């Protein structure tokens, strides 16, 4: 038979090619790294305080359907925005997997491994922007200044991207309020041993990921680690 | 592509809403003010070759040191590529008159411009000289209408707010 | 992300032309029909929520194969997700009517939507019958030719904007096929 | 954030009051004097890159202690950071006069603006001398009494809109004190 | 500051490790090369008033257009503010010869320079002529030693590569 | 952060002078004792595993109240963290000996630590006895006067390097007690 | 060789005087207007083949009668002597922009030219039409600087005046 462009009737080459198997190995390391980064959260037999979905019975299932629509929007990116997502997650994982050449070797091949590590290593030493509650309005206005610059690529030319968007359906965005309002309280009502492990790891996170030998950026991070945990990668438009 | 239609539907798509009555009303603003900026569009389009020669030589009228050897106007083809860029900026201000906003400047003339002129050793103070010579050369009821000169020149001094 | 204004900009960008008098006559027609354009889409945004349940449950009584057990409309979880993207596809053609062009569509809605219905197992033969019922609704609401909904309006012609939204639904109907 | 339009909502929502016939004349005054308000902020954003150099270099001839060793404008990062928040407070007050209310300053700029400066070591009186120079440029451009740049305008009075932008910089000036 | 000492302590702090013999041998480079990079330290510090005067007018010799009004060289106290800036820079080049790295130039002269010079209408090409005139007027056995002349010029054209 | 070579920069930048023949006698001597300094860090990287166990069990033989139930060594989780942070401050002073200055201690060790240790229930009396006993273990390795382990070195006086680490340990043992 | 220096001391020798305080001011004008006449001269030196190729066939596109039997360019040796005699003239225009006065033109190119060209039947109007072709070929921001075009088009129509 000849190709499907002339005088055929069904789509062919339904076979596991090289690029599908390359996507298949990379999805499986994504289910291993996210397994291993959840091991620090659930380290004993019980689920921790921050592995929670929601509070309302309709809101716990709305966390998945938002996140299932969130992972479609990373797939729905443009070809320039996919390639800038490709190499920037390569760069932020060598800073993550620092001292090993073997751990540096694996991320340069597998591309969804790079998104899996630097999202989970942010949530292993809890340097996320959700898990930190600043102790005062001195640290809060330092934390509220930096993330608005991190929101400045949600609109790159004054028009919004899809990556900053949180409403996907009718009445969707109100669950996205109360899931983070409860996450702000549970971070505030976390244990006293964990929150000072948060500030020291986040001020160690910002000095190696964004300062790079700068005395001024290390000094504000050691004064305000809440602003250090709001600092993220620029591949995330939000 | 910052425009009237584009920034109002991306805010609706950020929250996932339909275009509500706040969103149809912004396009109603693109009938009254869209008569003035589109009337200045073919005024610039019909007379563009007389602009970039007669307002393009004001770069080397004030900044006469660029012709000298060493700097950016040292020969003919770097002088010829200088008149091409003010003609590039005259298209992108003519393209901003028809999108109703700051669209084709912010993607094709502004973003990344402040790193190109550094590494190519092009003085941006010479770029704002030939633009501000077009900014004050405005006899208001003779180029265009009385309000068409406001919306045309609003993108000119926005560019001087961007290049400087 | 573009519209009907910026479509003639990138058409004139590639030939390095200023927008002359032959290109503004479509744009001067576009601002002369802008009052009809907002009056067209304000019948779409008016009762879109009943229009989706008219369409996808109208497809269910048309094709009862999906509500068979094991099918694509069996689970209470699964039918809610079909109502989730049943109104998204009505939302993204409403963005195509404000913009005056379908350039907003295939980069934010139809980009990769074709293979993700194949890989998840969504039957694409019923999805074209799903989007055609809202196509039959949207040519009725902007022509004021519904059965049970006549709205207050100003009379005239809307046959040109009837074919513009009807060219947007089979743009979905050929891309996701 | 709030504006002048929806300020009469929240003042009448706490008393459960309709916005009826007694409250229409405060908003129809915001409409007929609203075409001046678009002519108001057009004089601000046209020259906003040169107002910030007018202000910070106006602070050095008034106070040359900033460029001293130990001064707060000594490091070339610190001059750019002093130049960075020159227009950030100017971008926010341009939002307020379009809004008609200074609420957007009071939750996106001024919530904690005072005590973060003194913990960083920013002097208050130089930032007072920053905004009082920028108050003087704001009233100068808005009536076109600026002595080296005149723009084309329609004739009339903008003293009320001169006082409106002057009622914002002292709100900046009293909160950081 | 970014120096030889400050790099390997941050590399060991990134790994969470003690300073081993890779980090220990980096300071061995501050034993043989610090005899030559400090040879050109006090030659600049002992002659800082001579290099500022007959290279600060070499800025104005190449660019004599600043003496027209509206520019930066229009009055004497602006020129008195102009010689202070290249006296600031050669203080920073002396600060980076005594530190080993390029720290004090980066933390105090280059970071934020591309934002101030565009808004204040200061040409960075006019900065770079005063910097680069000190590079090629420098005689190798006369001004300093042979290896110090390679060392002092290498910090000098970093600033040329910083501004362009 | 700072170091020893950067300290004479910011001492000269505190008056915006240069670095000439006045401040260079401390720095032209610094390269001469650099081979003493690089041999001092090589002594302390060799033996860090026992000298934290020399310290955190010497804290036990004078204070067994943390293995008493309700202490801070009753838990095997907590006894790792007393061993993990017994060497981090040993890692930071070996950073400070390589840097020639204790600049990395007042941001990565000292600042925040007193506000840390109140929120953990840390006994403050255990802080001073841990660092001062390993202070004598530190200078015994530096002056080669360790009475159960010797080392081969090059001859010369080394008490200037023993006093420099003696100026570091009383910094961190002061504020957190 | 009439220049600025070789006239103020050919008048200081005609009265038996020292270098006056008048004549030390006339060499201060040689400092100012040098940078427009050197940069007009160096532009002519790297472009000479191009400008005398176009100037020479402006004679022969205009005057087709010169290839007739007995006329000026009647064979290929005479065409080669025509393009030589406009290569000489713009070399002297390059020389006058270095000396700064009209010295090298009127003692190497103009003196004798009324008597040489009359005897050999070489027309003056064909010599003028080649030089007057490149006088208005000069484009003011594109080719050289603004004032550099003034110096270059001062010696050109000096030569058009002295030939006609
Ligand atoms: C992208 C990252 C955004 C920027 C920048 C921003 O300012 N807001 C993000 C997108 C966005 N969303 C709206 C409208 C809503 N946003 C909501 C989310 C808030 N609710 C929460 O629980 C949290 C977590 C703290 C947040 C931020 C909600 C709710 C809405 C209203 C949706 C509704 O009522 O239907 C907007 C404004 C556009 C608009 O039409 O309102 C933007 C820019
Ligand atoms: C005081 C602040 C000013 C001044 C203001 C006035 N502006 C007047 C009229 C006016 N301005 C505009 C353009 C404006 N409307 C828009 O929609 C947009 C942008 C999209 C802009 C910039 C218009 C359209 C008008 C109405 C009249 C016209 O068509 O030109 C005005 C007259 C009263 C009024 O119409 O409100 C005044 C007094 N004028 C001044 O002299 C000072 C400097
Ligand atoms: C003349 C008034 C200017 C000047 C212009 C020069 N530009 C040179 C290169 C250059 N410029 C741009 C930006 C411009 N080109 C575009 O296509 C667009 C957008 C549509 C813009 C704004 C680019 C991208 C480039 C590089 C490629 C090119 O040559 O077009 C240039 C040559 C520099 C070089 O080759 O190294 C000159 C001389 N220079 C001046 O002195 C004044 C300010
Ligand atoms: C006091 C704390 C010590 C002690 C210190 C001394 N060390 C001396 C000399 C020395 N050490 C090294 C090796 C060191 N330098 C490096 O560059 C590297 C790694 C890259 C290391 C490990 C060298 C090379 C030298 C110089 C002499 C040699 O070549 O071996 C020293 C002599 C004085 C001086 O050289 O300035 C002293 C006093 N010695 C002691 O006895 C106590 C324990
Ligand atoms: C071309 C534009 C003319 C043309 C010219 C011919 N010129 C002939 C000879 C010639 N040209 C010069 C002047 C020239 N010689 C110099 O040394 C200098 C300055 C340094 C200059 C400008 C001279 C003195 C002569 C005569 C001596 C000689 O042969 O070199 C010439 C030959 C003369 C003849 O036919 O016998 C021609 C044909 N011919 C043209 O058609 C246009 C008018
Ligand atoms: C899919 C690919 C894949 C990888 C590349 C690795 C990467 C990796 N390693 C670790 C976890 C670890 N990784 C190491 C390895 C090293 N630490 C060092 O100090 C050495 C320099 C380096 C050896 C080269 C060690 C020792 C641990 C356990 C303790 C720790 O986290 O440091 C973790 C967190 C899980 C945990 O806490 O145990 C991850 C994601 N694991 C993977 O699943
Ligand atoms: C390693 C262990 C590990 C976990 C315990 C979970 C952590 C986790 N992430 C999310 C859910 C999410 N987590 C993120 C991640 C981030 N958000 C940001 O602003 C930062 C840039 C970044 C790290 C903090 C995002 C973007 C979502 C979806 C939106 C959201 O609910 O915040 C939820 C749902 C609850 C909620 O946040 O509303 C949970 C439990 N994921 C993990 O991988
Ligand atoms: C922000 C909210 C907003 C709107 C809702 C519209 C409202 C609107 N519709 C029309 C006006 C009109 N609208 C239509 C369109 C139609 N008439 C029908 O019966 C069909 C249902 C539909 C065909 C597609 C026609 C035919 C006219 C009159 C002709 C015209 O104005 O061009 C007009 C102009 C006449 C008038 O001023 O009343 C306006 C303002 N514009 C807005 O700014
Ligand atoms: C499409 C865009 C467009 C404009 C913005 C104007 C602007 C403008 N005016 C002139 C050219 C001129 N412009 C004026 C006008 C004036 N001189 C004054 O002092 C008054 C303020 C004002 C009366 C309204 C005059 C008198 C000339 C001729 C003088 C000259 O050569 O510049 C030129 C040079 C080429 C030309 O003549 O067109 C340009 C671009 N004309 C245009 O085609
Ligand atoms: C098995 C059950 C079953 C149905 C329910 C209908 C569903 C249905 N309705 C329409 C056709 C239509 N459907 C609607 C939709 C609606 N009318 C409204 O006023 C509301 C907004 C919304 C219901 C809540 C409209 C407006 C039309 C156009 C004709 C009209 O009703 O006036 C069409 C396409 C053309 C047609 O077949 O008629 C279909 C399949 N058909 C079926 O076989
Ligand atoms: C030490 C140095 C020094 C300066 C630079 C000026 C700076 C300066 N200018 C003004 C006063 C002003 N400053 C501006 C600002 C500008 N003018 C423009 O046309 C541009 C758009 C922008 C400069 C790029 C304006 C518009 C006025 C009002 C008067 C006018 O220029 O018409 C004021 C307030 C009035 C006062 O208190 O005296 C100051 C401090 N004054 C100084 O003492
Ligand atoms: C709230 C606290 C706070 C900080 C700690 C900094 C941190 C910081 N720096 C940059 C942005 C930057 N940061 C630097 C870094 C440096 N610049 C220099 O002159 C030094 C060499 C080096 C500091 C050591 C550079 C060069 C940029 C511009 C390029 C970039 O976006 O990275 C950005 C991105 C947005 C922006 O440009 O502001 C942020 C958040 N900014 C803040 O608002
Ligand atoms: C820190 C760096 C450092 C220096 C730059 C010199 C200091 C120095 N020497 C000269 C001065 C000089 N420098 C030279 C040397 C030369 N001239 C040439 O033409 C040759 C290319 C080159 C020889 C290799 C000469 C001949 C003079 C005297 C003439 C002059 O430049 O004024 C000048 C400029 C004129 C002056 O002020 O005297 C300076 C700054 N010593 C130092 O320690
Ligand atoms: C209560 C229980 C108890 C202990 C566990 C030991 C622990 C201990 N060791 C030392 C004192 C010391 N401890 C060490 C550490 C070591 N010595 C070596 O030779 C090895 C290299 C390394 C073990 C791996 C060193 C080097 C000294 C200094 C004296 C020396 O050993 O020469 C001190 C300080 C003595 C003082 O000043 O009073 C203490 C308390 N002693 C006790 O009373």
């Amino acid at each position: 038979q000849t190709g499907l462009v002339n005088s055929k009737f069904s789509a062919r080459m339904a076979k596991k090619t090289a690029k599908q198997t390359k996507n298949k190995v990379d999805e499986y390391m994504a289910r291993s790294v996210q397994r291993q980064y959840k091991q620090a959260a659930v380290a004993t037999g019980v689920y921790g305080t921050q592995c929670t979905e929601g509070t309302v019975k309709g809101a716990a299932e709305a966390s998945r359907s938002a996140a299932l629509s969130r992972q479609f929007r990373i797939k729905q990116r443009s070809a320039f925005s996919k390639a800038h997502d490709l190499f920037e997650f390569r760069k932020h994982a060598i800073i993550a997997a620092a001292g090993c050449s073997y751990e540096e070797k694996m991320v340069t091949r597998f591309p969804k491994l790079a998104a899996a590590m630097v999202l989970g290593q942010t949530e292993m030493m809890r340097t996320c922007s959700r898990y930190v509650v600043p102790e005062s309005v001195e640290e809060e206005y330092m934390a509220a200044s930096v993330d608005k610059q991190m929101k400045r690529r949600g609109a790159p030319g004054g028009v919004y991207s899809l990556s900053c968007a949180e409403g996907v359906a009718k009445g969707q965005a109100e669950i996205a309020r109360v899931s983070a309002l409860g996450a702000a309280y549970r971070a505030a009502s976390k244990s006293a041993s964990a929150v000072t492990a948060e500030r020291y790891n986040s001020m160690a996170y910002g000095r190696v990921h964004f300062a790079h030998g700068c005395s001024y950026e290390e000094q504000q991070f050691n004064k305000y680690p809440a602003a250090a945990a709001a600092m993220r990668s620029d591949s995330y438009g939000y | 592509m910052k425009s009237v239609i584009t920034t109002v539907v991306s805010a609706a798509d950020a929250a996932g809403r339909f275009p509500s009555n706040s969103d149809l009303e912004s396009i109603q603003g693109n009938i009254q003010r869209s008569a003035a900026r589109l009337e200045a569009a073919e005024k610039l389009a019909g007379n563009h070759e007389a602009v970039v020669k007669e307002a393009g030589d004001a770069c080397f009228a004030k900044y006469a040191y660029l012709k000298n050897p060493g700097e950016a106007g040292e020969n003919q083809e770097k002088i010829n590529k200088c008149y091409r860029d003010v003609d590039h900026y005259m298209r992108l201000v003519n393209y901003c008159l028809v999108v109703g906003g700051t669209g084709p400047l912010d993607e094709w003339g502004i973003a990344g411009a402040r790193e190109v002129y550094r590494t190519l050793n092009l003085p941006t103070s010479a770029y704002v000289a030939s633009i501000a010579y077009t900014r004050d050369r405005l006899c208001v009821p003779r180029d265009m209408s009385a309000q068409a000169g406001v919306e045309f020149s609003a993108y000119l001094d926005y560019l001087i707010n961007a290049l400087s | 992300m573009l519209d009907a204004f910026s479509r003639v900009v990138v058409n004139s960008d590639a030939k390095a032309a200023y927008v002359g008098g032959s290109d503004l006559q479509a744009l001067k027609s576009f601002i002369a029909d802008g009052n009809k354009r907002l009056d067209a889409v304000n019948s779409i945004v008016s009762n879109a929520s009943c229009m989706v349940s008219d369409a996808v449950s109208g497809m269910i009584c048309e094709n009862p194969g999906l509500i068979s057990p094991g099918g694509n409309c069996y689970t209470n979880r699964r039918m809610a997700a079909c109502l989730r993207d049943g109104e998204i596809i009505l939302r993204y053609v409403s963005y195509a009517l404000l913009a005056g062009d379908a350039s907003v569509l295939e980069d934010r809605c139809l980009n990769g939507l074709k293979e993700t219905y194949i890989a998840l197992g969504v039957p694409t033969n019923s999805s074209i019958r799903a989007v055609s019922i809202m196509k039959a609704q949207a040519v009725a609401f902007i022509t004021n030719t519904a059965t049970e909904r006549k709205m207050s309006f100003a009379a005239g012609d809307c046959t040109s904007l009837a074919s513009e939204v009807a060219s947007y639904f089979d743009r979905v109907g050929a891309a996701i096929s």
